[PDB]
């Protein structure tokens, strides 16, 4: 077994699961009406204010 | 499996055939010696997972370490 071992390493296989799921699923989040701004790039860059 | 090759290329050298013994030092009668030499006459055409399996066997991990050392060295060599 010696005489053997030194032709030898460890080889990397494991196992695991086929599919495995986030620790957290994305929540659904709700469709809410929002009006047209033209603001919400201002704090980007040098913006420039009305 | 593995075949031979072609004859230009078949390196051949001379084997000292054995003079035969009585049937009792083989497989028992001469009826069985026939039969057991026609049994194994389909392994000599090719060398593969039987081959293998009874050199395993019969090397065992320290005839295998050997083997695999000294081929490493004719691959050196070569």
């Amino acid at each position: 077994r010696r005489e053997i071992g030194i032709l030898t390493t460890n080889k990397n296989t494991s196992r695991t699961h086929k599919i495995i799921a986030p620790a957290n699923l994305e929540r659904p989040v709700r469709y809410i009406r929002k009006p047209i701004d033209y603001t919400i790039l201002d704090d980007i860059g040098h913006g420039v204010k009305v | 499996r593995f075949v031979r090759t072609v004859l230009p290329f078949s390196q051949e050298f001379q084997r000292d055939k054995q003079p035969n013994a009585q049937p009792q030092y083989l497989h028992g009668s001469k009826a069985l010696n026939l039969a057991y030499s026609s049994i194994y006459g389909s392994y000599r055409n090719f060398v593969g997972p039987p081959h293998f399996q009874v050199i395993c066997r019969l090397l065992g991990y320290q005839g295998i370490a050997v083997v695999m050392e000294e081929l490493l060295k004719v691959v050196k060599s070569l």
